[PDB]
């Protein structure tokens, strides 16, 4: 699990496995973090120049 | 064009002057010229030819449904696009080129906001 | 086909009517007792006489009662193995079909194991094996969820003899219109 | 007739089938001529179980652990070992509860999956209006009448 | 799919067609449409005017000249070899019943289903105005098929030359909504069939719709936060253009 092959989970307190599986979305948190990144930096060159 | 040739009996006014297309008439009949042009067309032919651009309810409808079904690829590729063109920008550091490419994608998401 | 023209003959009719309704007993192949109504195999010939046991046959599918059904049936009919079953197919298709309507007035189509338990008048187990046969055919294109005991149902019904229906048809259309007219106004404003 | 079994298919049905009938089901006699009589029966066995479960995800969609394997007519271990040899073939996708004696038969979803089945019925709906717009036309034209 | 699509020389020779045989009093004028149909996609490229004569109490008395189809479609051959005969064109409103028994003259001399084409004069309808029909069998009866504009890379540029969106959709949406209860008031009153199969269906098929809206906003939201982002990457080529003129205004001003 730690792996994560397969999301399952163990449930210590009574002795059985759960399914943990039911999905997660991708490309979105990731997909503006990127855009922000490179937005920044684009601005702060071009200030320096400016002035 | 249009054209005709000399033919006179009324174009004796046509080819400080005068002299010039009296003796151009009196030494050789039938030489080319051009003539104007003007359209006159009628309300009927006029409407006809604009309402070329209820069928046409269901085309513009139909691309919108399929636009909104595809979406989820639609959003994926223009980030990438997106991601390029920031990254363009900052080596650059040409320009109008940078501009119709962000342009095009947020003209995109507008239309894709809309649709729903 | 034969009644608006080619043998209009008193006796064709006679025999095709005869072999329509042992027929329609015998399967459950197309809808239910709307057909028999829209054209006639009782009113270009007999009422009775072999045509006693359509009106018969009304009764016995909207009560469900098996009596009736053992009644309606004569001698020539009964015999052959091939009916029983298929009356209770028949059955099922009719009473589906009333509680549906009933609780369709906008998009609503659950109905539980008790309405349709209810209806046929067989427990919850006899009807469970009965609908996963029907199914299988496609007759039904609903799902059952067993432990939920509830059936999401996924229309499959024909809706069609109308009388009852284009009053409530009628109704909702004009609702419907209203609808759409205020978006409508929202555009023309900007 | 066989093939059909599989499809109405409750699993109470094959024995007294396949007892009943076999003038080419554990034989031939213009192809193999018989294999082996037992040996025949064990593939009839696998397919009409494996058969059972592939129309009962597709008709249900909730059953219980219990009425699943009154249907085979099998231990309940032994209905889990088909289970699990069929959502391995990729077939059938199922999730099970061993303690609490219930068979899903669901599989992932997204709300995309869904948006297609809104964009199906507004789909549904713009065609109508093309039939709807035809359908007015020839209406019109016998009410004048 | 199956498709029409027609020449504005087609609907521009109709226009002419119905004052330059001066047919007046909502009678009929009949022409022959011509192209290449032999496949089902329907390219209707020429066209011509045929004499017609309708009486002024009887329209199932009617003159149509039938050498006149045959014997210009024998010049047309002549002149180019794409303008074969595919159909007719009417000047409308609506279908007639009379509409059948010319289309049955025209069934021989065609090599597929016979067009007709319903061309409206009056111009006094939505969008392209015309609707087309090809005769098959139920009796005999026409049946819709989609009408569209044609183009020739020159011909679209001479269209334009004598010349020189969700509001719409919606509004004829509404439209015909309110045409479809216009139907059914008259069919009560007839009363007192496909039509009523047909409201039933929709029906069962705004409030079905409902449930699933909800889930379209979330991903909906994604895609408002995405213009956000937009807006900004577009923000900063706008700014730099500013600073090229900055530096420039600068310089001027020195100078």
């Amino acid at each position: 699990i730690l792996d994560k092959i397969f999301y399952g989970v163990l449930d210590q307190g009574n002795g059985w496995l759960y399914v943990y599986e039911t999905p997660n979305q991708d490309a979105t948190y990731d997909s503006a973090l990127e855009l922000v990144g490179q937005l920044n930096k684009v601005v702060d060159q071009l200030f320096e120049k400016a002035s | 064009d249009a054209f005709r040739l000399i033919d006179t009996g009324a174009l004796i006014n046509n080819l400080l002057n005068k002299a010039n297309i009296q003796a151009l008439i009196h030494g050789l009949n039938r030489h080319y010229y051009s003539l104007n042009i003007d359209y006159h067309k009628t309300a009927k032919e006029t409407k006809m030819l604009m309402n070329l651009h209820y069928e046409e309810k269901e085309e513009s409808n139909l691309a919108a449904t399929k636009s909104m079904v595809k979406i989820a690829e639609q959003y994926s590729k223009r980030i990438e696009e997106e991601k390029e063109l920031t990254e363009e920008e900052l080596k650059t550091r040409p320009k109008k080129h940078l501009s119709e490419t962000a342009d095009e994608t947020l003209e995109n998401n507008i239309v894709s906001v809309l649709t729903a | 086909t034969l009644e608006p023209s080619t043998s209009i003959t008193l006796a064709e009719r006679q025999q095709l009517a005869y072999d329509l309704s042992i027929s329609a007993l015998l399967g459950d192949k197309i809808y239910n007792f709307g057909e028999l109504l829209h054209h006639p195999i009782m009113e270009t010939i007999v009422n009775d006489s072999n045509y006693d046991w359509l009106f018969q046959l009304l009764n016995a599918l909207t009560v469900g009662d098996f009596d009736k059904f053992d009644s309606l049936i004569k001698v020539q009919i009964s015999k052959i193995p091939i009916l029983a079953q298929h009356e209770s197919f028949l059955r099922q298709k009719i009473c589906l079909m009333t509680l549906i309507e009933t609780v369709f007035v906008k998009n609503i189509r659950m109905l539980s194991f008790e309405d349709i338990s209810k209806a046929t008048h067989l427990p919850k187990d006899n009807v469970e094996h009965l609908v996963m046969r029907a199914i299988s055919l496609g007759l039904l294109k609903g799902s059952i969820d067993q432990v939920n005991e509830l059936v999401t149902i996924s229309w499959v019904q024909p809706r069609i003899i109308s009388g009852d229906q284009i009053t409530k048809m009628k109704d909702r259309l004009v609702e419907w219109n209203d609808q759409v007219e205020k978006l409508g106004k929202k555009m023309e404003a900007r | 007739s066989l093939v059909k079994l599989f499809t109405t298919n409750e699993l109470m049905r094959w024995p007294i089938v396949q007892k009943t009938y076999e003038p080419v089901l554990n034989e031939d006699d213009l192809a193999f001529g018989g294999e082996a009589n037992k040996h025949h029966w064990e593939d009839l066995q696998k397919r009409v179980i494996e058969h059972n479960l592939r129309v009962i995800s597709e008709y249900y969609s909730r059953i219980t652990l219990l009425r699943l394997n009154e249907l085979l007519d099998l231990t309940e271990s032994q209905t889990e070992t088909y289970i699990s040899d069929l959502v391995n073939q990729g077939i059938i996708y199922a999730k099970v509860n061993r303690p609490a004696k219930i068979v899903n038969f669901e599989k992932p979803k997204n709300s995309s999956q869904l948006l297609n089945e809104w964009s199906h019925n507004v789909d549904e709906l713009l065609e109508h209006i093309e039939t709807i717009g035809h359908l007015i036309t020839k209406e019109e034209i016998m009410h004048g009448l | 799919h199956e498709k029409v699509t027609i020449a504005p020389l087609v609907l521009l020779s109709a226009l002419d067609h119905y004052e330059r045989t001066q047919t007046k009093e909502n009678k009929r004028c009949v022409g022959v449409i011509l192209g290449d149909a032999n496949s089902s996609t329907i390219r209707v490229t020429n066209s011509f005017a045929l004499p017609f004569e309708e009486d002024e109490k009887n329209s199932d008395v009617w003159f149509l000249d039938h050498n006149y189809i045959e014997n210009m479609n024998e010049m047309c051959k002549k002149i180019n070899a794409k303008e074969k005969l595919i159909g007719w064109y009417h000047s409308g409103p609506k279908l007639r019943a009379s509409d059948l028994k010319i289309n049955e003259l025209f069934k021989k001399y065609t090599q597929n289903n016979p067009l007709l084409l319903i061309v409206d004069v009056k111009q006094q309808g939505v969008g392209l105005p015309t609707d087309a029909y090809v005769a098959i069998e139920q009796e005999k009866t026409f049946l819709h098929l989609p009408c569209t504009i044609e183009a020739e890379e020159a011909e679209e540029i001479g269209v334009e030359h004598l010349l020189r969106i969700r509001l719409t959709n919606q509004l004829k949406s509404l439209k015909g909504l309110q045409s479809k209860l216009k139907d059914v008031v008259e069919y009560l009153d007839k009363v007192i069939h496909t039509i009523l199969g047909k409201l039933q269906d929709v029906f069962n098929l705004n409030n079905l719709q409902k449930a699933l809206t909800v889930k379209t906003n979330d991903e909906l939201m994604v895609i408002y936060i995405s213009n956000l982002v937009r807006s900004i990457i577009a923000f900063d080529d706008l700014i730099e253009n500013k600073i090229q003129n900055k530096k420039i205004q600068e310089q001027r001003v020195k100078d």
